[PDB]
Parts: C-alpha cells; structure tokens; sequence
C-alpha cells in the first residue's frame, strides 16, 4: 500500500495462540515475493495465497505444537497472524546502465524516513493508501525542509485534482468537509491550538509539522443535498429550497427528521459514526439527537453562528437483529448538511 | 543562482523557490508552465535527499528513478517508501 | 511465450487441492533449466517432462500430504498447479567478449516493463504469444515515448 515497489520480500511474523507466541517465522526461499509492484498482491489477484509451513532456513523442518495448543484448537480458538517486519531491495543503476537490487537494503532507510516524516493514511473503504510527508525539525535553525500544509501535503501524497476549492483522489471527493479525521494525542493538540491563531478554523490550513499522524477516512453514507445521495433509505421532512447551505444547499430543519437503516445494510459488531454540519444565526435554538441501535443515547446540541461539526459514535450486534434508527429535531429553526455515516475499527464480539 | 551547497543538480536559489525539470535539466519555474503539465518542486538546498530515501531531490523530480514508482514519489518531499 | 531466451529457469508453484494450497515449492538444482527459447519448451518436446518430488533446499525432502488430503484425493479430487513466479537470467557482453548471465537478473525489469507497456497476447487456437509495447505517460510533458 505503499509508492513504491518492493524487491525480495521477506517478512516476518508471528503466530499468537491464546496469549502465547507459537512460533516467529521468517519467510525462505519457498516463500519470498520476486516483485511486489504498489496497489498489488503477492500471490496476484486470481492466484491462491502462498503456503507457509516451515520454520528453518533451508524449508526442511515444519512448524509443531504442543497437546495443549492442539486441545485449544480443537476448542474453538483460533491462530492469529501478526506481522512484524519485512525485508526488501529496491533497484538502482550500474556504470553499465543495469538495474541493480542486490546490496539494497530497504531496512537501511525505514528508520530514517520514519524520524524525518508524518504519517498520513487514507482509507476509502475498500483501499488503503499510506504516505510519509517530510517535515522540519521544531527547534533546528540549519533544517531546511520547506513547510506546507495539511491539505497541501495531502495533495502532493495523493496526487489529488484541485477542480477549484475541491479536492478529488480517484473521483472520490476528499474535502476536509466530506472526510472523517482522525489524529492521535498529540496531533489533536497541535492542531486545535494552531487552529485558535488562524482567520480560518480549517484544519487543512493547518501547518504540517513531524511526528504527526493522519487518518482520513472516506464516509460510507454521505448527503450534501446537492447531487449525491446513498443512504441506504429516504431521509424523512427534508427542506431543499435552500441558498445557505455549507456548498450549494442546505436542509433547514422546520421540525422533526428520522432516517431508517436496516441492520442488513451495516456491518455487525461495528462502531459508526453519525457526523453533520449545523448552523444557527439566532444561537438560541437546540436540537436532541437520538438513536435507536445495540444501545440508545440521548444528546443536546447547541448550535453556534456559523457552520459547526458534530459527531456521535455507536455500535453494532448481531447480523439478524432489531433495525438501526436515527433522529434529529429541533425546537426552532436550523440548518443542517453534509449528513454522513462513517464506519470506525470493529468491536470485538 | 549557481551555488549547489549539497552537489544534488540543482541550484539553491532553485530549491529554496519554485523549480522544475525540462530535457532533464532542472530550471527556474514561471507559473505559465502549469499550464503545459508542469509541476512546482520545492526542496531542502542543504540536504540532497529531502525525504530520506535512497534517491535524491533531483533523481526523483527528474523521473531517474524506477518505473514502478508511483509519480507521487516524484516530488522530493513524498518519499518512496514501501509498506 | 515471450520473445526472449531466459536462462536458468526457476519457477515458482503452488499446489492447491479443494481451496487449500498444500505446498509452494520453488524450483532447485534438479529442477533448474538451463535454457528455453521462445516458442518452446523444457523439457523439450520428444522429451517426458520433469520429475518435482522435493520441497527442500537440497533436493533431500519429499512433499507430505496428511490423512484427510489423502482421503480426498482417494475420493477423486484433484490437485492443481499454479506459477506464482519465475526467475531466470539474461545475456549481456563484458569487456572480454564472453556472453555473461550470471548477476542479471529478469526480476529486476519485471515492474519497469508492466507498468510503461501495454499487454497484447495472441491466440492462434493451438499457440499464444504475449507481447509488451510502450506507450507514454497521459500527464507527463516530458515523456517522449512515440
Ligand atoms: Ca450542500
Ligand atoms: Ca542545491
Ligand atoms: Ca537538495
């Protein structure tokens, strides 16, 4: 999932039973991927997956397990696979113009990459796409490293079009207003202070600075009342006779909404995210948010002046279980867009 | 504008502003060559690989570098880095 | 299939049997070929083909099948080859005019080629001939590709 591609692949892993390391396996002669080019697999796409059965270096000895280990999978449980580093060559030129990849280590490079970049991760649901972005050092006068922003960085690792002031990877429009971001500890703090000197309040003019960590994630539901729309239902009491909206249109709340999302339409024993945009001039209104899924909740949300984000996390049980509601009302008069639903990490059954 | 601090191809004056790649000579930018396809490249003048990885700024804003390599890798401060 | 020689021949296979790949065994010392010229084979065609018995490094260990894939094979299942990938070299020229294959390895082109080529095969009813022809780049400005 990277940029580029890797030349003997040799990774490592490990095989974890109940708690307990079975094995370390370095991949062998038997087991190491010639090419493998960015965006694709080893074995290919219409192969099947490559046998490892061998733990020594010449593929004589294979992997045992002990009685209990045995009685445990016989039980029910099931092994693990983690992956914990991998080894690889990539191609250079000769004083004889032949590509050369032996003697280049890729080892000799990851650390160095990883000290002198951030991390930044787009996942559209289906793929996954990791870049390293460079920045400067905080405190160094003779570092050099020019400074860009968040969305600039973005663009330059994705290769996003700017149409105008929209950003799109393959079609898939990745505006900050459109995405779903999430940052680590110390990433959220740089960037809410940073945010707290700026005209604008957009995280993509945020400063990119190293050591930070970015995940943008694609939303599975997304509405802008504009030309897009695939909610799995019909969104009830929807006003588009609009000009205020946070692009084109907005949705003025002129009394209660609901939605009806059926439990075969989302992935069991999952944690969503319901997110959208509000605006209020009056700041006097408040709307209730409800939703009916593996456990109700109730909230209060105040709007401010302008255009405002919130975001409201619940889960998931079972495929054939009770169907998935959602409502939004308010007291007086609202605005509401970019309305999405967006899938995070898996709860554990 | 002739000054190459880290010996990486291309002038400072080039890297510390816009610069760009043409018959595999790297020159100054003028903004009229965005419209032909061009890119502007920014990069370190004091460090010959910006990003870190095995290539430099101007193997990798030139297109020296492998074929297989994504063209986001292209510009000096994406690296080239396989996960 | 393609249009050069490839020198010292070492494929890679999978053996699959109902969903399950049994073995991935590449190719060694007994299994190596020394050449194979487009549009044939190795081994040749008056020739029986090649005996692949060993999964080890030395030729010195057999490839084992447990109780329950030997019930199915009794039960009539089959078991499928599959190429994951093959390694061979080519021929350059040094300085003394000896024809060099050793350190020149196909794997380091296989990338470069698939990702500036476009694939076009051909199929005759009983041959197939694959072929790679560059083309350019749709965004770069410098590339000169005809
Ligand atoms: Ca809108
Ligand atoms: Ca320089
Ligand atoms: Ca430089």
């Amino acid at each position: 999932t990277g940029t580029a591609p890797m030349y003997k692949v040799t990774p490592t892993t490990n095989l974890v039973l109940d708690g307990e390391t079975l094995a370390t396996i370095k991949a062998q002669d038997n087991q190491i991927g010639n090419n493998l080019s960015p965006n694709e697999t080893y074995p290919k796409k219409g192969l099947s997956p490559l046998a490892l059965n061998t733990m020594d270096q010449f593929n004589a000895r294979l992997i045992p397990i002990n009685y209990d280990q045995l009685k445990k999978l016989d039980s029910g449980k099931q092994i693990k696979l983690e992956t914990t580093q991998v080894s690889g060559n990539y191609g250079t030129k000769n004083s004889q113009g032949q590509i050369i990849t032996e003697g280049n280590s890729w080892s000799n490079y990851i650390s160095q990459i990883d000290s002198v970049s951030a991390s930044i991760i787009l996942d559209t649901g289906s793929q996954t796409f990791e870049r390293r972005v460079a920045a400067k050092e905080q405190g160094n006068p003779e570092d050099k490293t020019p400074e860009i922003t968040i969305g600039e960085a973005i663009k330059k690792a994705f290769s996003a079009t700017k149409n105008g002031e929209l950003l799109y990877f393959n079609g898939i429009p990745i505006d900050e207003s459109c995405v779903e971001l999430i940052f680590d500890d110390n990433t959220s703090e740089i960037i809410k202070e940073q945010l707290k000197y700026l005209d604008d309040k957009k995280i993509y003019n945020v400063k990119l600075e190293r050591g930070m960590n970015i995940l943008i994630k694609v939303p599975s539901y997304f509405t802008n009342f504009d030309e897009y729309n695939n909610f799995p239902a019909s969104w009830s009491n929807i006003d588009t006779k609009n000009q205020d909206g946070l692009q084109s249109v907005a949705n003025k709340l002129s009394g209660e909404t609901k939605i009806i999302i059926p439990m075969s339409k989302l992935k069991p024993y999952k944690r969503y995210v319901f997110s959208g945009y509000s605006k209020d001039p009056s700041t006097s209104n408040s709307i209730t948010v409800n939703i009916k899924s593996k456990e109700q909740k109730t909230d209060y949300l105040v709007p401010e002046k302008d255009y405002t984000k919130f975001s409201y996390e619940f889960e998931t049980t079972g495929k054939d279980s009770s169907d998935i509601e959602i409502t939004l009302t308010s007291s007086g008069v609202i605005f509401l867009d970019n309305l999405s639903i967006t899938e995070l990490n898996s709860t554990p059954e | 504008e002739d000054l190459d601090t880290d010996n990486d191809n291309i002038p400072d004056a080039y890297e510390k502003n816009g610069y760009t790649i043409k018959d595999s000579i790297a020159v100054k930018w003028n903004d009229s060559f965005a419209e032909q396809g061009y890119k502007k490249y920014v990069s370190s003048y004091l460090e010959s690989n910006t990003a870190g990885d095995p290539y430099t700024d101007y193997q990798k804003a030139s297109g020296s570098i492998d074929k297989a390599i994504k063209l986001e890798a292209r510009d000096p401060l994406v690296a080239a880095y396989p996960v």
